[PDB]
């Protein structure tokens, strides 16, 4: 007879979810790059040269993106890197002191540059010095009727001044999986972030991701296949952002555009702050320019798609964001080493059945990550910088009206730091290999 | 083929590819053993915790495999009786039929028993050959 | 009976338990892996150098089991023989009555004797085991 | 003789005496588990670094030995044919002149080949010995 | 045992610099009694004729 007998097998092809640790890998040829200078260019193990994919026959997998573990290990390792990067940085406590402020100088378009006076430090303990700079109004508050004025953090922490040889620029990381753990990338072009992946392939290291911040539109992330993608965790739900990713880029150029000059005053023995020392040209606003016909064809793309989950008859709008502070309702992202924030109102106001310019406003003193304490000074950069980007797609937040329910208003909406490479991790999960494993067969061990 | 490329196959042409993902399971720390003098030791850190976790889940993987009558073999015949209570099912329709991904969703709540069951079959047959050997 | 309950038996009946020490011996790290985040970093440190510790102590032990023809087994005979001077108890007093705690203080001076004696009783054996090879 | 002591031997009167090498592949890690309560933590982390590599290139050997059918054993016959083409050099000759230092270069390049024969060899193997005892 | 502090006490905060601040003991609202413990005497009593035993 067909007795049957357990009989085991080890590297049997099977897996389960798991959370576990991976870790970084960076560009061999960046690697060789001086140490600290962007995000561990040194210490982040340099390029397996090849993705070594494997595309995986027949199976099929549930993916989602919303409960995507992997995003918390890059969001955790970006700040610990941050922090870690601005570690040997000056403390700028000295400059923390009463000013005199005046208005700026030579032509203007409008009181945004504050001339201020102040006594400061020289390395000698015993002697200190009366100095000037610039500062932007945002970087300042009055304490007082008599022009006396304070740094804005003055009164919550002291700032660290970024060292002016490190970079911001976001370098392509890749995610690496340690050994007994496998990373799966969903194949199919039609995956919305939610369920049963039809073709799925390992691989050992993601693609290069890019570390870039921004609010309203994500920026330099990777295009979608065929058309605009549209995803949500859970569309009835309004406090529940929609990503947007395009097709096309959409070409965007910002700049700052005046010629500023750098300036060091050396508060102490082996410590010096980049003054902003001057305008050489006269002064014009920083701002972006996008072009039109590429951007009102765009959203004719992002409507012809939303009318697909919400119906055809629907009569959808956008508007710009509604109120509140700067940081939240406002692109809020850097250029070439300096933070731009801008009033993307000219956007976001079309209703469906040459280049548009948007003014933007600067800030020397952040705080990206919205710690209490912590805080950064970004020096001045000298001369005039420009930059040129792809908007990849977009963050919407559709407004929950108890109206009539023929239309949908959607807005420009600030989001969590993790959409800018939530937007990336959507096509990867990670398992654990289970490799040994029993079944029966008919065969006995001798005795 | 390649590393887990069998994963969709039928139980029976999977048999065969075992090698590949045994190696893998531990020769993968390649990658981490591959490289910041100490500075940043926190990175350090990062890969040193996930090379002890992998040593140690092979390592187990071997004493589990190890107390059964099993060390070194990818595949094992042993003495205990397959119980249909852990599967009604055919042996031909499994092996013909059935991926390793199905198969192991379907028996997943009685393995904890299994292991049992192999465990004291085998401590008892080492005794017995003993009981032998001191007469052999 | 539970991990070491045998230790205070006759010799005898405690040899049908080993396994409940073997799958203690290094399992029990699941303590220890079950577990903030860098903060604190110290802590990580103790259960770190702790698990490297166990698994070092583990491969040892299965090393030396190993170099001896025995690995993979719980019990094994073996082909060098016991020389009173290692105890001139007899046979059935210590199998019957003895506890392993007692036995392992009664020999303890000659166990690196007997560890030499069995290793190169192995590797020549190895050796002998081949020119049968060589021509069968 | 002492560690590495015969490295300027003849490859044949070699052979007895790999025990030697083998047995400090790991157990050489007593230097460094033999010791500042976490102050100079760097320390702890070049020791621990150093520890973790230690054991891994055991495993990884033990792993590679026991893929093929060798697991637990210094010496091991095989049954893949040795090509020429790996070494013009006659069986007499490399056993009786050359040292294992010497023998290492001149096979050096064909290597990764013959861990690939051994490998395949040996799964095919163990299925056909499992067709076997489907009815032994 | 029991003990109590037992004064109405009040904090009071001065920010000594950027991001940092210093807890004053800035007045007690109450008059002023000592800091004093409370023990049962017969148990302690019998407590110590058990220790001497
Ligand atoms: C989304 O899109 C909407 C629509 O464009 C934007 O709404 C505009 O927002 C701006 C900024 O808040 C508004 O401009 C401001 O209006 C204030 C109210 O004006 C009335 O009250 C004052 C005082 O009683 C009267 O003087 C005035 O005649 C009106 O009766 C003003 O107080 C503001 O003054 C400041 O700016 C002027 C600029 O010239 C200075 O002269 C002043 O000194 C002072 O600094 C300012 O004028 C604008 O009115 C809004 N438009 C509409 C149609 O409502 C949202 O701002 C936008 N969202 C984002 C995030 O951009
Ligand atoms: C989206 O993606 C685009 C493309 O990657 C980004 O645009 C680039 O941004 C980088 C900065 O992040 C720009 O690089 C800067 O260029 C300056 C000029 O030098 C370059 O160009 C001249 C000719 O114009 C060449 O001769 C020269 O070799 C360079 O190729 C540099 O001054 C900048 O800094 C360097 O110099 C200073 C001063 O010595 C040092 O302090 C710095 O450490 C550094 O060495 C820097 O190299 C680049 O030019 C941009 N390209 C374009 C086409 O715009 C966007 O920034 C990105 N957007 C976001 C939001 O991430
Ligand atoms: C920056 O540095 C200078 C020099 O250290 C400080 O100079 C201030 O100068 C005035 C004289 O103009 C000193 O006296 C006071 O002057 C006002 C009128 O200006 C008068 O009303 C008062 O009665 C008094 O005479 C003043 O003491 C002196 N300040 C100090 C601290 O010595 C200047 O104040 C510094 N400015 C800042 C913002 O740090
Ligand atoms: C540290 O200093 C700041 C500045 O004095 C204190 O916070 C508040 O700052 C804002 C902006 O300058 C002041 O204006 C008000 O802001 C709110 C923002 O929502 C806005 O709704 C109002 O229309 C108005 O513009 C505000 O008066 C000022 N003070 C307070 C009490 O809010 C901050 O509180 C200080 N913190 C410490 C610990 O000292
Ligand atoms: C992304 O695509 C997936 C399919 O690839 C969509 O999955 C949806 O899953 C829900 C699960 O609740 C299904 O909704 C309802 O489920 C209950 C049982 O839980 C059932 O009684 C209802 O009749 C209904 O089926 C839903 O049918 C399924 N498919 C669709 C078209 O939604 C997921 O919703 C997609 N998400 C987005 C944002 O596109
Ligand atoms: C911001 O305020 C400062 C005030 O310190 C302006 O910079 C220049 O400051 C010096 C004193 O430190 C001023 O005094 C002298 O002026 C004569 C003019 O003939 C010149 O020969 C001396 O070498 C010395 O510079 C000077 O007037 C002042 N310059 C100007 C144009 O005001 C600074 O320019 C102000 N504005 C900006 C955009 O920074
Ligand atoms: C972001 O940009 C918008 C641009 O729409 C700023 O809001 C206000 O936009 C209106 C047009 O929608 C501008 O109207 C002009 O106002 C003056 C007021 O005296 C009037 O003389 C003109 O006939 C015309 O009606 C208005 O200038 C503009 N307001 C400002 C302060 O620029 C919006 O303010 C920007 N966002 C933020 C946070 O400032
Ligand atoms: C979306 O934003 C744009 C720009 O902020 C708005 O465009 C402006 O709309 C008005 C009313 O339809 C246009 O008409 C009139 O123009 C004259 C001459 O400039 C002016 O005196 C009147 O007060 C009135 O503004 C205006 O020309 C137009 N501006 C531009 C630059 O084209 C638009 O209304 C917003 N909303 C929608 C639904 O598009
Ligand atoms: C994914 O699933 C397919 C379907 O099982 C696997 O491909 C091969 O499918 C054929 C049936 O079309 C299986 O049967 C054989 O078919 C040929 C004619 O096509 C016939 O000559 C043979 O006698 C036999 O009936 C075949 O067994 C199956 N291949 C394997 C390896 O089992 C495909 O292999 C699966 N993907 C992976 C990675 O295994
Ligand atoms: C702790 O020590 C006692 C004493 O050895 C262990 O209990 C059992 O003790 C009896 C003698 O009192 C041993 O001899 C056998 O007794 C049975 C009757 O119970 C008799 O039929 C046999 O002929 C024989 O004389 C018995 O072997 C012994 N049990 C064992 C397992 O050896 C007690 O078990 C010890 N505790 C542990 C956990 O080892
Ligand atoms: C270092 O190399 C020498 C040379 O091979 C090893 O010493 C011994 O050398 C003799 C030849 O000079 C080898 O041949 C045999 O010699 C004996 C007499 O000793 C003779 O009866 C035999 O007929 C034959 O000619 C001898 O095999 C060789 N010894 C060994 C152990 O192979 C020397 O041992 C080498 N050093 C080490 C530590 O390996
Ligand atoms: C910058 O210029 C503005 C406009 O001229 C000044 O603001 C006015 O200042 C006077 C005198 O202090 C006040 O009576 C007015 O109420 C202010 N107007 C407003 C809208 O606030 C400002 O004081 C100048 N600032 C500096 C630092 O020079
Ligand atoms: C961006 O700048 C480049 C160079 O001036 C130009 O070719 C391109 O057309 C600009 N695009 C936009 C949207 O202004
Ligand atoms: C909406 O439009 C699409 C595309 O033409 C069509 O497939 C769908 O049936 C329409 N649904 C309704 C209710 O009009
Ligand atoms: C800024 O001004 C200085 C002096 O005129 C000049 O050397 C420099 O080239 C200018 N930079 C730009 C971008 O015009
Ligand atoms: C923008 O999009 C184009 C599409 O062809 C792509 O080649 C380019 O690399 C993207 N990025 C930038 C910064 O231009
Ligand atoms: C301690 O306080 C509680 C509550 O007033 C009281 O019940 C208890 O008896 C007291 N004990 C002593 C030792 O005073």
């Amino acid at each position: 007879a067909e007795n049957l007998w357990v009989t085991v097998y080890y590297g049997v092809p099977v897996w389960k979810d798991a959370e576990t640790t991976l870790f970084c890998a960076s560009d061999a040829k960046a690697y060789e790059t001086e140490k600290h200078n962007v995000w561990a260019t040194h210490a982040c193990v340099p390029t397996d040269p090849n993705p070594q994919e494997i595309h995986l026959e027949n199976v099929t997998e549930e993916f989602n993106m919303w409960k995507n573990n992997m995003v918390e290990q890059m969001h955790t390792d970006i700040i610990s890197l941050w922090d870690q990067s601005l570690k040997p940085c000056v403390k700028l406590t000295p400059l923390c002191v009463t000013l005199q402020c005046t208005n700026v100088t030579n032509n203007i378009t409008r009181g945004e540059l504050k001339n201020c006076s102040f006594n400061m430090t020289t390395e000698l303990r015993d002697k200190k010095q009366k100095v000037y700079s610039l500062f932007y109004r945002l970087d300042v508050v009055q304490i007082n009727s008599n022009k006396e004025y304070r740094l804005i953090n003055c009164n919550t922490s002291a700032c660290t001044q970024a060292c002016p040889k490190v970079s911001f620029e976001p370098i392509p990381i890749h995610y690496c999986a340690p050994a007994g753990f496998a990373i799966l990338k969903c194949k199919d072009k039609k995956f919305n972030g939610t369920g049963p992946c039809p073709s799925v392939s390992t691989v050992q290291c993601t693609h290069g991701i890019k570390p870039v911040v921004s609010t309203q539109l994500l920026l330099n992330g990777s295009l979608a296949e065929e058309e605009v993608m549209i995803r949500s965790e859970n569309i009835t739900n309004n406090a529940k952002n929609i990503l947007v990713q395009f097709n096309t880029p959409v070409q965007i150029n910002c700049t700052r555009p005046n010629n500023n000059t750098r300036k060091s005053i050396r508060i102490g023995p082996g410590q010096a702050f980049y003054a902003t020392g001057d305008i050489i040209g006269d002064i014009r606003q920083a701002h972006c320019n996008v072009s039109k016909a590429t951007w009102n064809e765009t959203l004719g793309k992002v409507v012809k798609q939303l009318r697909k989950h919400f119906g055809n008859n629907t009569i959808i709008r956008f508007a710009n964001s509604s109120g509140g502070d700067l940081e939240v309702t406002t692109h809020s992202f850097n250029c070439g080493g300096e933070f731009f924030y801008c009033n993307t109102s000219g956007l976001f106001n079309s209703t469906w059945i040459d280049s548009i310019t948007l003014p933007c406003r600067i800030k020397q003193i952040i705080n990206m990550w919205q710690r209490i304490g912590q805080c950064m000074y970004a020096p001045p950069i000298q001369g005039v910088i420009r930059c040129v980007s792809n908007i990849t797609g977009l963050i919407l937040t559709r407004d929950g009206g108890s109206t009539n329910s023929t239309t949908e208003t959607f807005r420009p909406g600030g989001g969590d730091m993790r959409d800018n490479w939530r937007s990336e991790l959507y096509k990867y999960k990670v398992v654990k290999i289970e490799p040994l494993g029993v079944a029966p067969t008919r065969c006995k061990r001798r005795v | 083929l390649g590393f887990l490329g069998a994963a969709g196959s039928t139980m029976g042409a999977a048999s065969m590819t075992l090698t590949v993902q045994a190696r893998n399971l531990l020769s993968g720390i390649v990658q981490q053993q591959s490289n910041h003098l100490l500075k940043l030791t926190v990175w350090g850190i990062k890969q040193l915790q996930a090379r002890v976790l992998a040593v140690e889940r092979y390592l187990r993987d071997q004493q589990l495999l190890g107390i059964w009558g099993c060390s070194g073999k990818l595949i094992c015949c042993t003495n205990v009786p397959w119980n249909s209570s852990w599967s009604n099912r055919n042996l031909s329709e499994i092996w013909d039929n059935m991926t390793w991904l199905q198969w192991d969703k379907e028996i997943s709540n009685y393995t904890q028993i299994i292991y049992g069951l192999l465990e004291e079959s085998q401590n008892q047959q080492e005794k017995n050959e003993q009981d032998l050997l001191a007469l052999d």
